[PDB]
């Protein structure tokens, strides 16, 4: 009924970014996992493995936060990584 | 991604 259309058209889905690590030729494997542990949590064996997927694959998906969120993750990576003179980019893409 | 020294286990 009424009710139940407001009810439709106020479920549109949240905008969610993927954060993601892309891979390059300078930035050290340890550096990436460190990475991983400090801004995403990730206990040491699963940041392994996600730093693994950055250089066979070429990049990967840290998480995916609320747009405000991944823009303070990738802020926060960047500044990080070039403080310690690495050229790691961390970017975003929409879910 | 830049692979650390592996570290020699014989001397």
């Amino acid at each position: 009924q009424l009710a139940e259309e407001k009810v439709r058209d106020a479920l549109k889905p949240p905008s969610m970014y993927k954060v993601i690590l892309v891979n390059d030729d300078y930035t050290p494997m340890e550096f990436v996992i460190d990475v991983l542990q400090k801004f995403f949590s990730y206990d040491v064996e699963r940041a392994t493995q996600l730093m693994l997927a950055v250089h066979y694959q070429g990049k990967a998906i840290c998480g995916v936060f609320t747009a405000e969120v991944a823009e303070t993750k990738v802020a926060m990576v960047n500044k990080y990584a070039r403080e310690n003179e690495h050229p790691l980019l961390c970017t975003l893409e929409k879910a | 991604l830049v692979k650390s020294k592996a570290t020699n286990l014989l001397y």
